[PDB]
RNA sequence: AGCUCUCUUUGCCUUUUGGCUUAGAUCAAGUGUAGUA
RNA sequence: AAAAAAAAAAAA
């Protein structure tokens, strides 16, 4: 929640987003909707990537 | 399952969990020829809180044709009627509101001087049965009689060809009318009957069905007979070559009669592409079979509204005017 | 939407135009250090210097001869007031004078646009303001009256319509360019930018209170002032509740 | 080039005898009727050129070419009256409406502000506005439904809200005295109760029955008005409030082996079990001696069917609703 | 959807657009494609 | 040996990318359905 | 010991 909140402070300002900002907002909303899959993805990224 | 909402007034085709009896029938449909197996995809405790039987069909349907039929039989005391399971107390209030708006009923909850009797015996949705009654006083009758043949029709005219995408649009554009989707159905009926010589292979290149639409031809004949028993003479000017009447006034006459009838199913298109009701509360979208899927309009009428999984679609989009609504629905709609 | 650069710049420019229209009495202020005073065409608005934002805002507010239409509406509604009040004031016949369609925005001189004919000699008083109470009736008698209407768009340093009507009566009667027929009359003044109203001139008995009631009624219920106020309200986007 | 689009429309859409045919699908001819999102639309005037004309609608001009006049000019209509021809009693009273002093833009905005809504006696599609009234407590106990007239016409013929429909139910009572069966049970005729409606939960997922699913996380909390900063300089709404920092802080006041993944049912389904079972109804006795007594158009009748519902229900034994008396 | 697995058709259109446009112009190359960003086309190359 | 025909090879450039700057600067997108006949 | 046009609104 804290990580996504500090990621929103850049781009939760409504209006005039480029494609990467909209992709970031979609990813943050997807992480808000399904936290467990996001956490498993993050831990897999820390182990492997 | 389909469930007509009583407060809003839209259908809802939603994925209801199956009943105990329906699941029992589904299980028992397996072992017919040899002993089979059943593979219900839920837990055993999930088959413990399911409904024992399905929801009554009289509790999740539009009661306005039913109240219409009951008053056609003469039983006007629909409150005191021996129902098998009684419908819930405010769905038929919406039905009676719909029947009063569609002529038919007076202020005293009675079927009127044969106006109500003429909507009583017709096997059409009462909305455009009201239109067909309020057609003869305003000229054109046979054209929306044809549209009445096309509307009372479940399985669609066009054969769904997934292999053709631009070709399906082009053959839908072969009979296309900018002034709504009903005139396209009128055009394809006139193409089949007058010049097509009742030929099926011509419909086979035109990506159209044959059985349901010749059934619609029989339906148009039956409704012509029904209005022959109404005492109004039939004005079949389609066979005559009298095209001296201008067709623009004829087209706006047809859609003017339609919004005389379909004033309840009125919507306005919004800039974001979606439609919205007159109350401006619920989001409506164009059905991806109508002619106005990509076309821009301001005010529209639709034949029927249905709720899919998430989007609420409306079918048979036809262009109208706002002052038509303020003129032909003076007791239903009022300006600010 | 896909907008061109000029359309984008005008769209960005709109809030500045609303701000300038809101603060226009102190922006189009009469007491300036320098600035060539120019009358806006077909209106009575004097602009000091060139402020294009204020000019385009005031053109939008006053579209399609609205200054002339306000003048015409005021003189016609005073005409219906005098028409419904012939009997109490012994008015013989009332008509409004029309040769110049330029009188509304003519600040150099003026004409008479309402005339009253007297069946008997009226003992008019001294020229006095519309709310004066120390009326002094003199021995001079008259047999004809005129009513003149003066529109004005004031500003922050000049919106005293009392001094405006008094000085314009003292200036517009002794001047020979003005063509007032009768020697006795009354001039009303309407400040549009502040919705003020006054008058200066003689009074036969029963005119002052009638003019008071008619002036209150026309300030609260003018159709042309209603159009002006609605255009101003849309320009500001300042709504009520 | 009008002939090319004309006979191209004739070739592409030959059978359009009702309505207006669509413009042809070609790269040369644009599609005016097609809806092209909003982020693809261009701002055009009545004449099709890309410009604005108002001061408050983003134009660099206003009025009649930066002038408050008109091409036709202005002419003051006259007014004469007297004791003989008085203005007040003339038949042709041309009234001073607030539309002689307006313009076509003013009338367009006036009809723009004039919206459309349904009447009070009729309910519309999708009307959901009574929840705020009802979910208020003592405020909603006084505000009752404003008598949509279908409820009124049901009220006239013998219905009161709070109860369902059907034939009248002959149950005695409940008095709140527990479940005492010692009442005389003389069974007044009550009214049928209201069975509730159904409201199916929206189902877009493929998640099965009895599956709770993953729960979500909530975001970590969150002279009126002012002259705007512009619809394009609103950027990310950089301005919220100068006088204090951050959002509004909300405060507390305290401080056979089956298939894989499939289990065997511990009990069989009863409903399929009575299919092969003998059931709970013994067949009729059928003694010897009984004998069968019976030894081994619609359209034309409907045309001659003069039985109106006033006389159709007379032979059906039904009581007609009371009318205008 | 912006992204996804890369197909052979997308790969060949990427190679053709690189042929016609070069390596310092990725926005045009992504504009030939439909589901890939300029950065995704550059990463695939 | 020379002259002509066809072909090959060599030479051939035969029209064989007018400049500059912050790669001048930027640049996702409508929709898309169908218990029951 | 007391300071007030242009870009920029486009070739029968």
């Amino acid at each position: 929640i804290l990580a996504l909140e500090r990621l929103r402070e850049a781009y939760s300002t409504k209006g005039r987003l480029n494609q990467s900002q909209r992709e970031e907002l979609a990813l943050i909303e997807q992480a808000y909707d399904s936290p467990g899959t996001t956490l498993e993805r993050i831990k897999r990224f820390l182990l492997t990537q | 399952l389909r469930a007509y909402n009583p407060k809003t007034g839209i259908e809802s085709l939603t994925a209801t969990p199956v009943s105990k009896a329906s699941a029992a029938q589904r299980a028992g449909r397996a072992g017919r020829t040899k002993p089979g197996k059943c593979f219900r995809l839920y837990t055993e405790e999930a088959y413990q809180s399911l409904p024992d039987a399905t929801v009554p069909e009289i509790q999740r349907s539009n009661l306005a044709p039913i109240i219409l039929q009951l008053k056609a039989l003469g039983i006007d005391n629909v409150l005191r009627f021996d129902y098998f399971t009684p419908p819930p107390a405010e769905q038929m209030t919406r039905a009676l509101e719909l029947l009063y708006s569609l002529g038919a009923l007076d202020d005293y909850a009675k079927l009127t001087r044969p106006l109500g009797l003429r909507m009583a015996e017709l096997a059409v949705e009462p909305m455009m049965a009201k239109t067909l009654l309020s057609a003869q006083s305003f000229g054109c009758l046979s054209e929306i009689l044809t549209i009445a043949a096309m509307t009372s029709l479940d399985g669609t005219l066009w054969i769904q060809h997934e292999g053709d995408k631009k070709k399906t649009e082009s053959v839908k554009r072969k009979f296309a009318a900018e002034e709504g989707d009903h005139l396209t159905l009128l055009n394809v009926y006139q193409a089949f009957v007058t010049k097509g010589r009742k030929e099926a292979h011509w419909c086979h290149e035109n990506m159209l069905n044959y059985k349901a639409m010749i059934r619609a031809v029989s339906i148009r004949a039956q409704l012509k007979r029904f209005l022959e028993r109404f005492g109004i003479d039939v004005e079949e000017s389609l066979s005559s070559p009298s095209v001296s009447q201008q067709p623009a006034n004829k087209a706006e006459k047809i859609q003017r009669c339609l919004t005389i009838g379909y004033f309840a199913h009125a919507a306005k298109m919004q800039p974001d592409g979606t439609f919205r009701n007159v109350s401006g509360t619920t989001v409506l979208h164009a059905h991806p079979s109508s002619i106005m899927f990509n076309r821009k309009a301001d005010w529209v009428i639709f034949h029927e509204v249905l709720e899919t999984k998430d989007k609420t679609f409306i079918r048979d989009i036809t262009r109208i005017k706002k002052e038509w609504l303020l003129e032909y629905a003076p007791d239903f709609y009022k300006t600010t | 939407k896909k907008l061109t650069n000029a359309q984008r710049s005008g769209l960005n420019q709109i809030p500045n135009r609303r701000f300038t229209l809101w603060w226009s009495p102190t922006i189009n202020r009469a007491n300036v250090y320098v600035g060539f005073q120019v009358q806006l065409d077909l209106t009575g608005i004097f602009l000091h210097g060139k402020i294009p934002t204020l000019k385009i805002s005031l053109i939008q507010i006053f579209r399609a001869h609205l200054w002339q239409k306000i003048h015409e509406s005021v003189v016609m509604d005073l005409c219906q007031v005098f028409d419904q009040e012939l009997e109490a004031l012994s008015i013989e016949s009332v008509q409004k004078e029309t040769i110049h369609p330029r009188k509304s925005y003519k600040m150099n001189s003026s004409c008479a646009d309402i005339q009253l004919f007297a069946s008997h000699k009226w003992n008019v008083t001294r020229p006095s303001l519309l709310f004066d109470t120390k009326d002094v009736i003199e021995a001079t008698t008259t047999n004809k009256f005129w009513i003149d209407v003066q529109l004005r768009y004031g500003d922050y340093d000049s919106h005293d319509i009392e001094r405006y009507v008094r000085a314009k009566y003292l200036d517009y009667t002794t001047d020979s360019m003005s063509l007032y027929p009768s020697p006795t009359g009354l001039m009303i003044g309407i400040d549009l930018a502040y919705n003020l109203y006054s008058a200066y001139g003689q009074y036969f008995p029963g005119l002052k209170t009638l003019i008071q009631q008619a002036m209150a009624k026309i300030m609260k219920a003018n159709p042309a002032l209603y159009v002006l106020r609605e255009r101003i309200r849309k320009g500001l986007q300042l709504y009520a509740s | 080039r009008a002939a090319y689009e004309a006979d191209l429309t004739a070739q592409q859409s030959p059978y359009v005898f009702f309505g207006t045919p669509l413009p042809p699908l070609d790269p040369d001819v644009r599609d005016d009727g097609s809806y092209v999102p909003i982020w693809k639309q261009e701002a055009r005037d009545e004449r099709g050129r890309k410009r604005f004309h108002g001061a408050f609608t983003g134009g660099w001009s206003a009025g009649y070419f930066n002038t408050v006049g008109s091409k036709e000019g202005w002419t003051p209509s006259s007014f004469v009256s007297s004791r003989t021809k008085r203005w007040k009693d003339d038949p042709n009273k041309v009234e001073q409406r607030p539309e002689d002093f307006m313009d076509e833009e003013d009338l367009a905005d006036l009809e723009e502000s004039r919206k459309l809504q349904t009447r009070e006696a009729f309910s519309g599609l999708g009307s959901t506005a009574d929840d705020a009234v009802r979910a208020s407590g003592l405020m909603g106990l006084f505000r009752v439904e404003g008598e949509t007239m279908g409820v009124k016409l049901l009220k006239k013929m013998g219905w009161k809200e709070g109860q369902g429909i059907g034939p009248k139910v002959r149950r005695k009572a409940r008095l709140g005295l527990g479940s005492d069966a010692n009442i005389t049970e003389e069974t007044h005729l009550f009214a049928p109760d209201n069975v509730p409606m159904i409201s199916f939960v929206r189902k877009t997922d493929h998640k099965g029955l009895g599956y709770a699913g993953e729960t979500g996380l909530t975001p970590l909390s969150k002279p009126r008005g002012s002259i705007g900063v512009g619809i394009l300089n609103d950027t990310g709404s950089d301005d919220e409030d100068p006088y204090e920092l951050g959002p509004k802080i909300s405060y507390n006041r305290v401080i056979r082996l089956p298939l894989d993944g499939f289990v065997f049912g511990k009990e069989p389904d009863p409903l399929i079990s009575e299919i092969i079972a003998e059931g709970k109804y013994p067949p009729p006795r059928i003694p010897p001696g009984w004998v069968s007594s019976k030894k081994p158009s619609t359209a034309e009748a409907a045309k001659s069917s003069t039985l109106d519902p006033r006389a159709r229900a007379a032979i059906l034994g039904e009581k007609q609703l009371p009318g205008k008396s | 959807v912006k992204g996804g697995v890369w197909t052979n058709i997308e790969d060949e259109i990427l190679k053709a657009a690189v042929s016609k446009y070069g390596l310092n112009q990725w926005a045009r190359v992504s504009s030939l494609l439909a589901r890939k960003t300029p950065k995704q086309c550059k990463a695939r190359w």
